[PDB]
């Protein structure tokens, strides 16, 4: 019985040494999905929610580049395209990925003999890439990709600063 | 052993009948009574929204049964004489045609079953397995149903309508 | 054992690298795998001559010029063309290309000639063959630099419209400003 | 999606198609339990059923689109 | 944790459990332990809220200003209910803040009250252990430690005390904010209220 | 470079290592090397920085002309933030050669600092070994050669004084760009700031 649905049974291909495993596949796609490949794209999302989170915060609360528009972030995907340096920041994203994602992708769809999913050796400070850290890690990036979801889906809905909320701190606090 | 089952299996988050497991028999008799008021009145408020009687409710009084809302202002617009026709239809129904108690109170039939109050003319299933799926579903839609109604009544008391705002 | 390249740690190692300058294991899309690497050594030691030659080249004409060429870097090509001092290159490039050609077939075909190696040395650089293999990774690592400058001469001056440093007018001012 | 009647049509074509296709001779009408084809089959059962449910919602909300009911 | 093993039986209900419906007979000794936390919890929250009112009704402010633009006074100018509306929203904000830090590290410790802990002892030192944080040791429980000059029947017949005080002041702050809105309800409290 | 081999305890929190937060518990070894080197280099620059801002709200400037046609006296007349943008560009762009060419030297060292090299220990004679390049040997630490009349036991203290130099020294710093930026954030900074 899986520990997160306790009225199923979990996968065979989950085990219990991947990082961040609870159990939760009650659809199993790991059966149909390598879980490799799972864990990449797994970890590719949570990586870029948590830049996309940063991101937005600094740059609703103020933090702007110079030179950069003026503008909050909701606006700023249109600003930045309209102003032009936007394809600069694809292209170094164009040759990470090309150039270690498809070689690791086709690594992990092919060779037995390579590392797993989300792995790509970095850790230049060497701090470490224990199994408390990993899993620190899965939960962040999962943590940050509903908290990406609800920040995108509630400031294009209300259209309002930091809280995204319409009445404002008043919502998370209803003392208040 | 009825009523556990799904997706939770016994449920006894403050343990009442682990404490006093004499006392599983009356709260089933009770579980299933508030069941099957709820699901009657489930169905009352959902048939009462599309379908209305034609007809005077009185003809002393000036009120038809399409004047009534559904809900507490619905039951209130009533003359005094309906409602105590109501009120004894309910406690013969209850007192002589389904008694859940033999005698008093936590003393259901032992031989019979917590909800057993029907005659010998009832629909019966004679094989223990669909007994007990049948019995299954009939608490579990009980319960899904004065949940529901729970729901109905503090809807229409606040608003009027049971249907909340969409 | 399993080998892993020194530039992307994270992929296993090529194994068709083997026993050549310059083997850091960067070789991500597989290359060396469909064609030769004599093929592709030439063809790199190709660029990276004619790389470093042309930014060279480009900077100096930028700077001074012959009495009778009288154009920029970038409307020299154009006005040579029409000249005709193009196609003095091209027939006496195309000559030692022709030569290039016949030896990148030799050494394929396993005459013994390295990939690059035309036996040009007349100076006697790096002829003790201890010297010989850090000149090569020297080789390497200008021309492989070299390509990148020219590009970026190209692509600068077309776009900022400046001369030797392929400069924005608001770069020579206030770049180191808080 | 943005009506509720959309919704519920869509919503009702998937679990009709769910429950009434075959997939090599076992099915939900056809009286395979549900842990069997589950089993047997796995998401594949899903998918193709939620996509055929999203085909035929899709034939039935236009139909009723262009006749007005909806 | 018990029918028996908690205090709070008193000579007002003659040594008796006052359970006229019989609740704590009947849910398991988990949810007793359960409801003894928040009995307590009440007490104590009731205790500080009855003096807190006393206070406002009495009128008696900190000298100075709670922010730079409203005072001490300001904030207590409409009685003392209408008082939590007029105080700094990032006043209350921290307030509640340090409130919620102090529910969850306590609902954090690891003994828990129900799943094999003392049912009303939260821990007096929150905030400690918590990776990547730190905070000043300050007891929140006696940090002056009073607690070292009482023995254990002392401390078990100040439990009581404090059990009975506590339920008096739920009592009575309810009492208080009913004077307050209804103006007849109980007698002896002033306009005040 | 392992914490507790490390030159950083004092007497500031009672001879005991200073990490509320879990980082050098939670952090590999060579984290540390690079955390000790990089707090050395901040160290160091805020406490030569802090220097230069005291000199420059002072108005204490050379006598002469910084190039042919701008005065040093002009260049500070703006203040002592508003200087770097008053010098000219041709020249801190020597002045950002010169730190390229240190910091990229440092850093070229073999043993390394995280790689079984002393952190914070910048090799003197940075320009030495390199080939195609020439440098007269000016050690850049201590090019009198100061430290040769000091023991080994002085040289700690004098680390151990380094670092709690320049700990206060990058909080001076950063005091006074708070206090340039926001004004009143930093007290005891007068309008010369
Ligand atoms: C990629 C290599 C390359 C190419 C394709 C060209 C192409 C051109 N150069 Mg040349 N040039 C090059 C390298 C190159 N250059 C280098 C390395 C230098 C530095 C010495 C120069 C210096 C130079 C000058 C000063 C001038 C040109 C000019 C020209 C144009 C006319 C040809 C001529 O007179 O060249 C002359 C080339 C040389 C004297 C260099 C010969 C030595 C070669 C590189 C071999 C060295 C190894 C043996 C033509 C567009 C003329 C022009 O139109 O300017 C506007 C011109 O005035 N080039
Ligand atoms: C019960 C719901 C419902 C309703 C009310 C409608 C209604 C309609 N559908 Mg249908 N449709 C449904 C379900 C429904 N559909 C479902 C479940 C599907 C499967 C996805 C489709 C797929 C479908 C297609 C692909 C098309 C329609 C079309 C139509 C329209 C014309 C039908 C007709 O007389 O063809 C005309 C009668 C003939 C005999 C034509 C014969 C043609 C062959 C090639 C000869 C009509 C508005 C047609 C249209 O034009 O829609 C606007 C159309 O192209 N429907
Ligand atoms: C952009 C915002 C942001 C950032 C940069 C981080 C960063 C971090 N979080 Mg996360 N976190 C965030 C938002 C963020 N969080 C939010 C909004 C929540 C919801 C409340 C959480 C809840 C959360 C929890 C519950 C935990 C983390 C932890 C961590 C750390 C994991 C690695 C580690 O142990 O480092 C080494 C440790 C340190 C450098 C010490 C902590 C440094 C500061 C105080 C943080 C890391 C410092 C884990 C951790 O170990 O935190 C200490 C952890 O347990 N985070
Ligand atoms: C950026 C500068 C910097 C850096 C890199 C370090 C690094 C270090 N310090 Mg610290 N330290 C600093 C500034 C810095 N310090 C300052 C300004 C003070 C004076 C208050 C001190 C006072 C101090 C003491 C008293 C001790 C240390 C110690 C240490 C070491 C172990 C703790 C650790 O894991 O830190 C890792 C550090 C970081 C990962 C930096 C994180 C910075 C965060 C993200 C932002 C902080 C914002 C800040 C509060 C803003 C204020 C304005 C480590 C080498 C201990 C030691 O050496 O033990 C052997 C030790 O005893 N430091
Ligand atoms: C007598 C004889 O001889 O033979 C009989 C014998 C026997 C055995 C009795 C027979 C039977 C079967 C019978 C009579 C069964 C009757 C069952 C019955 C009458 C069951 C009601 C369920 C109601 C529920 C669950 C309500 C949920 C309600 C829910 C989920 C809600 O909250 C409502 C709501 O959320 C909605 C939906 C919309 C939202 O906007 C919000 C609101 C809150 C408004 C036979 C065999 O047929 C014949
Ligand atoms: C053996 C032993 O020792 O113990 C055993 C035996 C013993 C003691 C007999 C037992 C018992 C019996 C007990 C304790 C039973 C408890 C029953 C309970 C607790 C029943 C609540 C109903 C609430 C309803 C219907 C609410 C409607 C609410 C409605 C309709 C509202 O809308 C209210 C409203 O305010 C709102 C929400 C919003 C406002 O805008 C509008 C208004 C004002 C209208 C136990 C448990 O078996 C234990
Ligand atoms: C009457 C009379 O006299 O008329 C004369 C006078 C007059 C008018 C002046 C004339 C003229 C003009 C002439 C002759 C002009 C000549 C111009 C020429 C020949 C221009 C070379 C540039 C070379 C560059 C940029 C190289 C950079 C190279 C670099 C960046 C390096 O140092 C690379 C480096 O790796 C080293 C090598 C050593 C390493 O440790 C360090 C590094 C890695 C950095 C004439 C035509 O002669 C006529
Ligand atoms: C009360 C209040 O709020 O105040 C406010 C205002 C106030 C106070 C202004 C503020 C501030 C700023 C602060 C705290 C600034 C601190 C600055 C700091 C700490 C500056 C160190 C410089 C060290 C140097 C240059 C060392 C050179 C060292 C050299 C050249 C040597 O090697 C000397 C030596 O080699 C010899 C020659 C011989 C050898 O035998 C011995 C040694 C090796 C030793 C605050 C923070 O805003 C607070
Ligand atoms: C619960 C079920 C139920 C049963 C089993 C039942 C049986 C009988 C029998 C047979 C034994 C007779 C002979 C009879 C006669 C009358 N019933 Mg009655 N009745 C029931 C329910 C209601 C309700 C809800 C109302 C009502 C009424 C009347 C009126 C008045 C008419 C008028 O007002 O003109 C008359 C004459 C209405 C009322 O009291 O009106 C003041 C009214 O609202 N009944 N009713
Ligand atoms: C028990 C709860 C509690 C704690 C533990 C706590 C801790 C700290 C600490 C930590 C060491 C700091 C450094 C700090 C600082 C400030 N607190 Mg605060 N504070 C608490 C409660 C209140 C209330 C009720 C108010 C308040 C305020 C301010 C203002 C004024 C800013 C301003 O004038 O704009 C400043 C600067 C007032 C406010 O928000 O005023 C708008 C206000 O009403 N605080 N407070
Ligand atoms: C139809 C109609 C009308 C009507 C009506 C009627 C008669 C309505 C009757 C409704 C009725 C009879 C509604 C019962 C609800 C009971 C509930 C929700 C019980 C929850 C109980 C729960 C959730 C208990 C849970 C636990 O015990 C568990 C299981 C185990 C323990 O360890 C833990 C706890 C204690 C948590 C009007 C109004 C007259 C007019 C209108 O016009 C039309
Ligand atoms: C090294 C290498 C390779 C290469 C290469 C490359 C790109 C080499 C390039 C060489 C280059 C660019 C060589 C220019 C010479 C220019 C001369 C001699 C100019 C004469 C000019 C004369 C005689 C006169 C000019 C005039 O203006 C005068 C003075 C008077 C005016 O009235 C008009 C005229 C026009 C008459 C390979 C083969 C591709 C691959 C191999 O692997 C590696």
């Amino acid at each position: 019985k899986s520990k997160s649905i306790p009225f199923l049974e979990a996968p065979p291909a989950l085990d219990g040494t991947m990082a961040g495993d609870k159990g939760f596949d009650p659809m199993r796609l790991s059966e149909v999905v390598p879980i490799q490949w799972a864990r990449e794209a797994e970890l590719k999302h949570a990586r870029i929610c948590m830049l996309a989170v940063v991101g937005w915060v600094a740059v609703d609360l103020g933090f702007t580049v110079p030179y950069a528009p003026q503008v909050s972030s909701l606006a700023a995907h249109d600003a930045a395209v309209e102003k032009g340096a936007f394809l600069f920041l694809l292209f170094p994203i164009a040759v990470v990925e090309v150039l270690a994602g498809i070689p690791k992708c086709f690594q992990i769809m092919n060779d037995p003999n390579a590392a797993p999913g989300g792995d790509y050796k970095f850790d230049p400070l060497g701090i470490g890439a224990s199994a408390d850290m990993q899993e620190k890690e899965i939960s962040n990036g999962r943590l940050a990709m509903m908290a990406f979801s609800g920040i995108v889906t509630q400031a294009a809905l209300t259209q309002a600063p930091f809280p995204y909320t319409y009445n404002g701190m008043s919502d998370l606090v209803p003392v208040l | 052993e009825l009523g556990a089952t799904g997706p939770l299996g016994y449920w006894d988050p403050l343990g009442f009948s682990t404490k006093q497991p004499e006392r599983f028999a009356r709260y089933r008799a009770v579980e299933l009574k508030h069941g099957r008021i709820a699901m009657a009145a489930c169905t009352g408020y959902f048939v009462q929204s599309v379908l209305r009687w034609p007809g005077y409710l009185s003809t002393s009084a000036g009120v038809k049964f399409s004047d009534l809302p559904n809900g507490i202002a619905g039951f209130a617009k009533i003359p005094p004489l309906g409602l105590a026709q109501i009120f004894l239809f309910i406690g013969l129904m209850e007192a002589f045609t389904w008694p859940f108690y033999q005698g008093g109170l936590g003393k259901v039939p032992e031989g019979k079953l917590p909800g057993d109050v029907a005659g010998d003319l009832w629909v019966r299933y004679s094989d223990p397995e669909v007994k007990k799926h049948k019995l299954n579903v009939e608490i579990n839609n009980g319960r899904a149903a004065m949940m529901g109604s729970l729901g109905m009544l503090m809807h229409d008391h606040i608003l009027g309508t049971w249907i909340p705002p969409g | 054992p399993v080998e892993y390249s020194e530039s992307l740690p994270f992929l296993v190692k090529r194994k068709a690298l083997k026993g050549y300058v310059g083997d850091v294991g960067f070789d991500p899309l597989g290359f060396s795998e469909i064609l030769p690497m004599d093929w592709l050594r030439e063809a790199e030691l190709k660029h990276c001559r004619v790389a470093m030659l042309a930014t060279f080249g480009f900077g100096f004409t930028d700077f001074w010029h012959f009495p009778g060429f009288d154009y920029t870097t970038l409307e020299a090509h154009d006005a040579c063309v029409a000249s005709g001092a193009m196609s003095q290159l091209l027939l006496w490039i195309g000559l030692l290309e022709v030569f290039g050609t016949i030896g990148i077939d030799q050494t394929l075909r396993g005459s013994g000639r390295a990939a690059g190696d035309f036996g040009f040395d007349p100076l006697g650089f790096g002829s003790d063959p201890a010297k010989m293999a850090d000149l090569q990774m020297k080789e390497l690592a200008n021309g492989r630099l070299a390509m990148f400058a020219f590009s970026g001469f190209v692509t600068q001056s077309v776009l900022t419209g400046n001369q030797f440093p392929y400069l924005f007018d608001y770069q020579t001012t206030d770049v180191f400003a808080l | 999606a943005y009506s509720i009647p959309k919704a519920f049509i869509m919503m009702f074509c998937n679990v009709l198609v769910i429950s009434t296709m075959t997939i090599q001779g076992k099915g939900l009408a056809k009286g395979t339990p549900h842990d069997e084809m589950v089993e047997s089959f796995g998401i594949t059962w899903l998918l193709a059923g939620t996509a055929l449910g999203h085909i035929v919602g899709a034939g039935t909300i236009l139909g009723c689109s262009t006749a007005g009911i909806l | 944790a018990f029918v028996d093993s908690i205090e709070g039986v008193g000579e007002e209900t003659g040594n008796k459990i006052w359970d006229p419906l019989g609740i704590s007979d009947a849910v398991s000794d988990e949810a007793v332990m359960w409801f003894r936390h928040s009995e307590l919890k009440h007490g104590r929250v009731a205790m500080l809220a009855t003096v807190g009112y006393m206070i406002g009704a009495a009128g008696i402010t900190f000298p100075g200003e709670i922010a730079k633009g409203v005072t001490f006074a300001s904030v207590g100018a409409s009685g003392p209910y209408a008082a939590w509306d007029a105080t700094p929203t990032a006043g209350k904000l921290q307030i509640l803040t340090i409130i919620l830090a102090l529910e969850w590290a306590a609902e954090t410790k690891k003994p828990h009250y129900m799943r094999g802990g003392v049912p009303g002892k939260i821990d007096q030192l929150p905030f400690e252990g918590i990776p990547g944080l730190w905070a000043p040791k300050i007891k929140f429980w006696d940090p002056l430690n009073f607690m070292g000059a009482l023995t254990e029947e002392q401390k078990a017949r100040k439990r009581k005390s404090e059990l009975k005080n506590g339920r008096l002041a739920m009592i009575g702050i309810i009492s208080f904010l009913t004077g307050h809105n209804i103006p007849g309800s109980v007698p002896a409290l002033d306009s005040h209220f």
